[PDB]
């Protein structure tokens, strides 16, 4: 994969808008949305709350977990652990980009919701290199990850299957 | 015909169609664009960009789409002069006129079907009325009076047509659209803001009409980031924010040093005198009255010590009393994104305008107008930044000339206007070749003069200016500013001169831009045209 | 102490940054510190009109909103009068303005939009009625202070102090008028029913029309037109309350589809202005017994259903327009509550309350539960149904 | 063009225009009405309309209700991304509004 397409998945999480337009239900292939009655909330997929939001044509909403008071727990909870700790949705990446990108006015404290998003990725990070690097410094066969989202997974896992195929070959050369 | 209302009659009209966009090149309809288009890709309306220089680039241009297409608009082009000739048109085609050139064409005011104006009639317009200028003995006893009639049109249109000048910006126009849909953001209030500032920085616009227009603007700016009142703490800093400032008139200072920066701006290198070793002392003064190291001073200011600078722009409107010059605060507005991004809206004018505008040629008309299109969007903080070093580069290649034809006396006084001309000899005179980077030369040169001459008679009469433009056709370009002072109403009325006094000679001249007051001449018609002008001025 | 006058859907005064006015149209907030003072309009619908900012020079602090205009008011000054001024957004003319000076030492109170009208009660105790336009039309007295003002359509709904009130209680009553062509005092000062030690919080009209008012306990009451213009509690905010210090502050009310639209508070009982808060919807529920069980849960349902389907009797007694499709599902969703409930008190041998119920039904509902009865061998209670049906027929 | 016909030996021609009709004839078997192409759509779409810029002369793009556009060099419109989409990723048209 690629980031380009994580992005892709990511843009079906539901957001809740705030709509300045009038339009009845539309019957889409992946579900039902509406009615949209100007001035009360409704909830959307991503990819159309970003479009419309671009449009001038709604007014976007913080999701719950995006706290500056939760999120400053999260922070530490994942500091204090030694494994992988479950996040609040599988792709906080890509919303805490997305979202506040498109919508940093509608959304209060955006920078330092950023500062906390961006202080938990880079533990996580950092926790893969040290279980990938027991992995193969121990020559295991296995590994359980335990909390991993789609995107700390494709931003080094193409280069680390690819390293222990290149493993196994070595240490199976000799049966025959 | 006059649209009342920009809503029901050129929006949601062209809102399902497929429209062609010609675009003059100027800071104001780069600023009048950049808002249509963010207009038109909010509701998905397919819309074409083509970048003209002229009118021979207008009419090519016209030439290749006129079948496709058959709805059009026109923007800082084509409103003082005649339309359904120039371009001769089918009869279902439909012209949208949102330029701020004046005075509109007469023809075009009552032709009702194929040239409408998104011109708000509420500026300074006094069109004449309709019959007044449009259509047995007792046959010539009633005919000698349409003959009659006839004069009078002669004499009305000399009346009407015989000054030049601009009104609102389109900027402008475009940003009350803009607000009428509820669809306005920051993004499309900086461009109104600097589509604004730009004509007050070429000045083209009065001073009166500028505070009046920057009374308007404030409501909005203050509409939109008073919102803010007290969460000022919980925003996030990488979003816009535009903040009304009362500031210096000194051009560029946060990005230059504030030496550089008082030796350049024409308004302060007039006074002190920056070009004569004499009042150059003058300058060390102001410095010294103020406790200004002559070493901070030289330096960048981002890098100045931090005590000087707590209350500089006022220490310095004050110590400019002292020396003649009480008009140093100017109303304008500035903007921050991030960490470090703070533009005050008179750079941003200063580097698109030397953008599009940069000496170097590198291919057609148009391959700098894109790039200077392209440096207005936040995404592009690279390009900005780097038109800000040909906006340094020019403003120290003017002090440079305005040097030369003032150490040297090269303003003729041939009568009812000053003179001037160039020579290729001297270094940096073929940065000027452009026929738009030519008039603010010589609205600078005028600023300069008055305030160096020692008459009465000089310090009150417009100057005419020609620069060679070909070296191979062997010719020069010709422009004419009003006579200049402090109230003055900007009205210039070369365009009429010029034309006339190439008819009176019958020499070859080309009348190409869209302001009339700009000419190419043959170098040896010069004398033959100018001596008629002189006689045809009187 | 007799509580102050205040409009609907705003915020106090003393706020650098208030709500003037919050309702189905739109909002208006008003920033005022020392430097300047300004008014911003907004609407839900973008297409009714664009925003608007105001230069508050008169320093405004009343304020409403509709589709038609803009209603602003002030108090008067040792130099200038109360004012009352429009703007007349909707106007077809070249006039979208105007402004008019109460007489020396005359306060505005109160303000409301109505169709086409509006009506400002001052502190000589008058109520003044202006055309859209800026004709000055009837003005009449008030039997007290006024404590809040709404209008909608033809209607004028005015609640005001008709006595004095003891022990934390207000004495409230209510004048309400219908300024059509033929001038209507529905209500010649009924005392208003709040709940004991409470305050009146926001008045108003729901979407449809109906009077509607909510006092400082979170109790939502309406006008019961369908029974001889009493007052109903449709609702009870406190219920989806958590704590003392948690409120919900009412911005609109709709019938058809139900929904209270208010704004969650959490310390307060009214929201800040910024940032921009989320409009709650909270479902209507009429304060009835039992409610847990299938019976109460029914019967809330059927005079819930019953007492939001009375403002399409009142659009039809005035000439409004109405659907007709909405009067026939009103029907059917109340016939099918019965026929339930009647089923259930079959079940529970209740053969009595079969036949009350069978009351409120339509004739072929009745037709309908005597086969019924005639099936799981009820044959007396068939027999009542019966001769119930031969007396709906006779009354015809 | 022919800056890569000149390069390849003249019979791997005959290989290419025996995959290219192969290939061709696939794609249209998938759907009921001429299948679909499956050669655009490369990136996952973001926004329905974009805004391009002519790079070279180009004769007479097309638009399928047969309303063409000329293509002058710097000259940018707002077309749908379905049809830009076959000359972006050649070099004629640039996408620039990103």
């Amino acid at each position: 994969m690629d980031a380009a397409e994580v992005e892709f998945l990511a843009e079906k999480e539901l957001v809740t808008i705030i709509p300045n337009f009038s339009l009845d239900k539309i019957y889409l292939i992946g579900g039902d949305l509406g009615p949209f009655n100007p001035g009360l909330p409704v909830e959307v997929p991503l990819w159309l709350a970003i479009n419309l939001k671009q449009r001038q044509k709604c007014r976007l909403l913080p999701p719950e977990w995006m706290d500056v008071e939760k999120l400053e727990k999260m922070r530490d909870h994942e500091r204090k652990e030694e494994t992988f700790t479950p996040m609040p949705s599988p792709y906080y990446m890509e919303l805490t980009k997305l979202l506040l990108n498109h919508a940093s006015d509608n959304i209060p404290k955006a920078d330092e919701i950023r500062t906390l998003v961006k202080d938990m990725w880079d533990t996580r990070i950092a926790k893969l290199r040290v279980s990938a690097d027991s992995f193969v410094r121990q020559q295991e066969a296995h590994a359980k990850l335990d909390n991993l989202t789609l995107m700390e997974i494709n931003t080094s896992g193409t280069f680390l299957t690819q390293a222990l195929n290149h493993m196994y070959k070595l240490r199976t050369n000799l049966q025959p | 015909m006059f649209v009342s209302d920009f809503r029901k009659e050129f929006y949601e009209v062209v809102q399902s169609q497929r429209v062609l966009l010609f675009v003059a090149s100027d800071v104001d309809a780069l600023c009048a664009c950049k808002i249509l288009q963010a207009l038109f890709q909010c509701d998905h309306v397919q819309y074409t960009l083509v970048p003209v220089s002229g009118w021979q680039e207008l009419e090519t241009a016209f030439l290749e789409h006129k079948e496709q297409f058959h709805y059009f608009i026109l923007i800082n082009c084509g409103a003082n002069v005649d339309l359904l000739d120039i371009l001769q048109p089918d009869e279902d085609t439909i012209f949208f006129v949102c330029d701020t050139h004046r005075p509109v064409n007469v023809v075009n005011v009552y032709n009702d079907t194929q040239i409408k104006l998104l011109i708000k009639q509420d500026d300074d317009l006094e069109v004449p009325a309709y019959e007044d200028i449009f259509r047995i003995v007792e046959q010539t006893m009633r005919r000698r009076q349409r003959r009659e009639w006839e004069a009078r049109r002669r004499d009305i249109l000399f009346d009407y047509e015989q000054y030049e000048y601009h009104g609102t910006s389109s900027a402008m126009v475009m940003f009350e659209l803009a607000w009428m849909l509820s669809k306005d953001l920051n993004d499309m209030l900086w461009w109104a803001i600097v589509g604004l500032t730009d004509q007050w920085v070429q000045d083209k616009i009065t001073q009166m009409k500028y505070v009046t227009d920057v009374g308007v603007l404030q409501r909005h700016v203050s509409r939109h980031n008073h919102r803010n009142e007290d969460e000022e703490n919980t925003l996030s800093v990488d979003c816009t924010r535009i903040s009304f400032e009362y500031d210096l008139r000194l051009v560029l200072y946060q990005h230059w040093s504030l030496h550089d920066s008082l030796c350049n701006t024409s308004y302060t290198a007039a006074r002190f005198k920056l070009w004569s070793v004499h009042g150059q002392k003058r300058l060390q003064e102001f410095l010294a009255d103020m406790g200004l190291p002559l070493k901070q001073v030289k330096q960048k200011f981002q890098a100045m010590d931090i005590s000087l600078k707590e209350n500089l722009r006022e220490m310095i409107e004050q110590s400019a009393n002292k020396f003649g010059m009480k008009d140093m605060r100017v109303q304008t507005f500035s903007i921050h994104f991030g960490f470090k991004h703070k533009f005050l809206a008179s750079d941003v004018v200063f580097a698109t305008m030397s953008l599009m505008e940069s000496p170097e040629k590198d291919g057609s008309g148009t391959d700098h107008f894109i790039q200077a299109l392209d440096s207005l969007s936040r995404s592009n903080l690279d390009k900005l930044y780097h038109g800000l070093e040909l906006a340094k580069k020019q403003l120290r290649a003017t002090q440079q000339t305005i040097a030369s034809c003032l150490c040297t006396n090269l303003v003729i006084s041939q009568g009812p206007f000053l003179y001037c001309s160039l020579m290729e000899g001297t270094p940096d005179v073929m940065l000027f070749s452009r026929p738009a980077s030519l008039s603010l030369l010589s609205k600078h040169l005028l600023k300069s003069f008055v305030c160096s001459t020692k008459n009465r008679r000089c310090k009150l009469l417009p100057l005419v200016m020609a620069a060679p433009l070909s070296m191979e056709h062997g010719t020069v370009t010709v422009v004419g500013i009003p006579p200049e002072t402090d109230s003055s109403d900007r009205k210039n009325f070369f365009g009429r001169a010029f034309e006339k006094a190439a008819e009176s000679t019958s020499s070859r001249m080309l009348h190409n831009h869209f302001d009339l007051s700009v000419i190419e001449l043959k170098a040896e018609d010069r004398s033959k045209f100018l001596d008629a002008l002189i006689s045809l001025l009187s | 102490p007799r509580q102050k006058p205040f409009q609907s859907g705003s915020t106090p005064l003393h706020l650098t940054h208030r709500f003037m006015v919050w309702n189905s149209i739109g909002i208006i907030r008003c920033y005022n510190d020392e430097q300047d003072n300004a008014i911003d309009v907004e609407f839900h619908d973008t297409s009714i009109h664009h925003a608007t900012h105001l230069s508050n020079t008169l320093n405004y602090t009343i304020a409403d909103l509709s589709h038609e205009a803009i209603l602003l008011a002030c108090e008067s000054t040792d130099e200038l009068a109360s004012k009352l001024h429009c703007l007349h957004f909707s106007s077809w003319d070249s006039s979208k303005e105007w402004i008019i000076d109460l007489p020396q030492n005359e306060d505005i109170e109160a303000i409301c939009l109505g169709q086409g009208w509006a009506a400002a009660a001052t502190s000589a105790l008058l109520l003044r009625l202006f055309t859209i336009g800026g004709v000055q039309k009837e003005v009449f007295s008030l039997a007290g202070p006024v404590v809040s003002m709404a209008g909608h359509g033809e209607q004028l709904f005015i609640v005001y102090h008709r006595g004095t009130g003891f022990d934390g209680d207000q004495c409230l009553g209510v004048q309400l008028l219908e300024l059509g062509k033929k001038k209507k005092q529905i209500l010649h000062g009924d005392p208003l029913p709040l709940t004991r030690k409470s305050y009146l919080a926001w008045i108003g009209f729901s979407a449809e029309g109906t009077p509607c008012y909510v006092d400082s306990e979170g109790i939502v009451r309406m006008l019961n037109r369908g029974l001889g213009n009493t007052w109903t509690p449709i609702c009870n905010t406190r219920e989806h309350c958590k704590g003392k210090s948690d409120h919900y502050w009412v911005v609109g009310i709709h019938e058809n589809p139900q929904q209270l639209r208010c704004i969650p508070c959490k310390g307060s009982r009214f929201p800040p202005t910024l940032p921009r808060p989320a409009v709650a919807i909270l479902s209507f529920k009429l304060p009835y017994c039992q409610i847990a069980t299938e019976k109460g849960q029914m019967e809330e349902q059927f005079w819930r259903s019953v007492i939001f389907h009375n403002h399409l009797d009142y659009l039809a007694k005035n000439g409004y327009e109405y659907e007709e499709s909405t009067k026939n599902q009103a029907t059917k969703e109340q016939q099918e509550l019965l026929m339930k409930m009647l089923a259930l008190s079959c079940k529970l041998e209740r053969e009595f309350r079969c036949v009350e119920l069978a009351d409120l039904m339509t004739q072929n509902a009745v037709n309908l539960a005597i086969k019924y009865a005639s099936r799981s061998r009820k044959l007396i209670l068939a027999q009542k149904l019966s001769e119930l049906a031969v007396e709906k027929a006779a009354e015809l | 063009p022919n800056a890569l016909r000149f390069h390849m030996a003249a019979e791997e021609m005959e290989w290419f225009n025996n995959y290219k009709r192969s290939l061709a004839t696939y794609m249209r078997s998938l759907g009921g009405d001429e299948g679909l192409d499956i050669t655009q759509d490369m990136k996952p779409p973001k926004s329905l309309y974009i805004e391009v810029r002519c790079l070279k002369d180009y004769g007479e793009f097309e638009v399928d209700d047969g309303t063409s556009v000329l293509l002058k060099k710097n000259s940018q419109h707002f077309l749908p991304r379905w049809k830009c989409e076959q000359l972006i990723r050649q070099g004629v048209l640039e996408h620039i509004l990103s």
